[PDB]
Order: structure tokens, then C-alpha cells, then sequence
């Protein structure tokens, strides 16, 4: 088992994961648009 | 320990002493482990070894012995006294020792 | 007043009664209420 | 701040080992 | 607000079989 | 996400700037 | 802006079969 | 579809200096 402090750190990460769930679904639009803008410069 | 120490684990190769300490009927096997694990008994043959594993699955205690020419011997401690296991075990290895030489 | 028996290694993991009870209560609470609770817990750690 | 939200802080904040990890482990399975 | 407050009442009421599929379901559809 | 809750997310998207800021706080973390 | 607003409303309303055409162009036509 | 074709034509017509404003919104306003 890892040290006790380490397990406590995982709990802090879990809180962020809960919010990330809803954000991840919304995060799909920005990610798609960003990738496209870079590809155009590469083709040029 | 004294009795077996005089004989020595010469023709043996390995031992197995699986027992669940929580189970009540493991007293005999643990007593058997003490004798075989005795330095006097074991030192005789540094090459020879012993497995005394431990689990908590509820299996009845069992002792399995590995030899060379002699076939493996398995003894269940649950319904065997430590003395009977030791004396019967000593008799078996003695016969195997005669067969080897 | 007496310590519980050790579970068998093969047997599935057994969890204390108090831990199981707490899990049910968290689901009922709203996320907004949980969010307010989460903030206080983080401060205690640091 | 409310009383019910205070209670949950006492239980989770301080416990023994093999206890806090078990409570969170069940929550992860329920969320997933 | 009058919108995010109701967002909660749905999740807590979802059955376990529902929730599992939802994360895969929407991600697979809106991606 | 069932339709009932998909609608709620759609409503959150079409929100006022002040309420969007409240939503942003959750998104930021 | 007005241009961005129109695009958002369109994607959500598009049907499965029709969205596949969009996905095809970006991953294949532009690659 | 009719909507998708309109978007492609708009980007190519915009000038280099003006396109900077459109990109800024996505990277800063929506983030």
C-alpha cells in the first residue's frame, strides 16, 4: 500500500475528475476547432 | 527434534507444510513444523529445504514431502498427531534411504 | 465491543458497516451541496 | 457551513487506515 | 441558477446501469 | 445522457454572462 | 459573432447520416 | 449540406489581418 498522504492526494484528484466529466463533454468542440487551425498552416 | 536429528534429512529434497493458523485443527501440523524446521534436523542437509507456507482460505492443514527416488508423501494434520506424522515420516524416508543405497 | 473476524483471502472484500452507510448518503446529497462540502475538506488537509 | 454538511467533515476527515481508502473505492465503482 | 440546479436532480436519480452507458453514449455521439 | 438532462446542458450553454461566469468556476477547476 | 452562432445551431440539428459527411471531409478530404 | 458549404467559403475569403480576430475569440473568449 502507498503511504497515507499519497491516498489523500488521490481524493483531491477525484474532486477534479467529477467536474472534468461535464467539462470533458463540452471540451470536444474547442479541441476539434484547434486541431483544424493548425492543419491549415501545415498544408500551406 | 533429537530423534530425527540423529537420522538426518539426507535423501529428502523439499518439504511442504501448508496450514491455516486460524483453524483449530492445525496444532499437530505446527508441532510437526517445529521438528522438521529444527536447526539440528535441517542443518544435517543444507541442500535440502522446506516450505512452510501460510494461507487463510480454510483448507485443512496438509504436509507434502518431496524426495528423489522415493515418491512424494502427503499427510493431513487435521486427523493426525504430531508424533504419528513424525514417526511415520521417519519410517518412510528410512526405507527410501535403503533403496537409494 | 469485539473486533470482527478476519475475512478469508478467497472471500470477497468485506467493508465496515459505517463505510457502507456513508456511501448511500453521498448519492442523495446534491452536487452543489457536495461542492460546498468538498471545499472545506481540502483546507483541512493543508 | 450548514449542520448536515459539517457532520460529513468529521467522519471523513479523521479515520484509521484501510478505512478511508475503502470508502472512496466503493464511490468510484458507483460513479462508474 | 434555474438551470444547473436541475442538472443535479437528474444525475442522482439515474440508475447505475444508466449512468455507465451515458458517459460512453454521449461521448461516442458528440465526438 | 438522457434527453431530459441533455436539454439542461443545452440550457446551460445558452446562459447569461453572469451565470456563465458561475459555470466557468466549475470548468476552470 | 453572427457567423459562429449559425454554425453551432446547424451541427446540433444535423442527422447522423449527414454528420458522417462532415466527419469524412475533415479526416479524408483535408488529409 | 447547404450549411457546411457556406462555412468553407467564408474562411478562404477573409484576409490575413482580419482572420486574427476570429481565432482570438475561440482561444480566449470560449476559454
Amino acid at each position: 500500500l502507498p503511504s497515507l498522504p499519497l491516498v489523500q492526494g488521490e481524493l483531491v484528484g477525484g474532486l477534479t475528475c467529477l467536474t472534468a466529466q461535464t467539462h470533458s463533454l463540452l471540451q470536444h468542440q474547442p479541441l476539434q476547432l484547434t486541431t483544424l487551425l493548425d492543419q491549415y498552416i501545415r498544408e500551406q | 527434534a533429537a530423534a530425527l536429528a540423529r537420522l538426518g534429512l539426507r535423501p529428502v529434497k523439499q518439504v511442504r507444510v501448508q496450514f491455516c493458523p486460524f483453524e483449530k485443527n492445525v496444532e499437530s501440523t505446527r508441532t510437526f513444523l517445529q521438528t522438521v524446521s529444527s536447526e539440528k534436523v535441517r542443518s544435517t542437509n543444507l541442500n535440502c529445504s522446506v516450505i512452510a507456507d501460510v494461507r487463510h482460505d480454510g483448507s485443512e492443514p496438509c504436509v507434502d514431502v518431496l524426495f528423489g527416488d522415493g515418491h512424494r508423501l502427503i499427510m493431513r494434520g487435521a486427523h493426525l498427531t504430531a508424533l504419528e506424522m513424525l514417526t511415520a515420516f521417519a519410517s518412510h524416508i528410512r526405507a527410501r534411504d535403503a533403496a537409494g543405497s | 465491543e469485539a473486533l470482527a473476524g478476519a475475512p478469508l483471502d478467497n472471500a470477497p472484500k468485506e467493508y465496515p458497516p459505517k463505510i457502507q452507510q456513508l456511501v448511500q448518503d453521498i448519492a442523495s446529497l446534491t452536487l452543489l451541496e457536495i461542492s460546498d462540502l468538498n471545499e472545506l475538506l481540502k483546507k483541512t488537509l493543508k
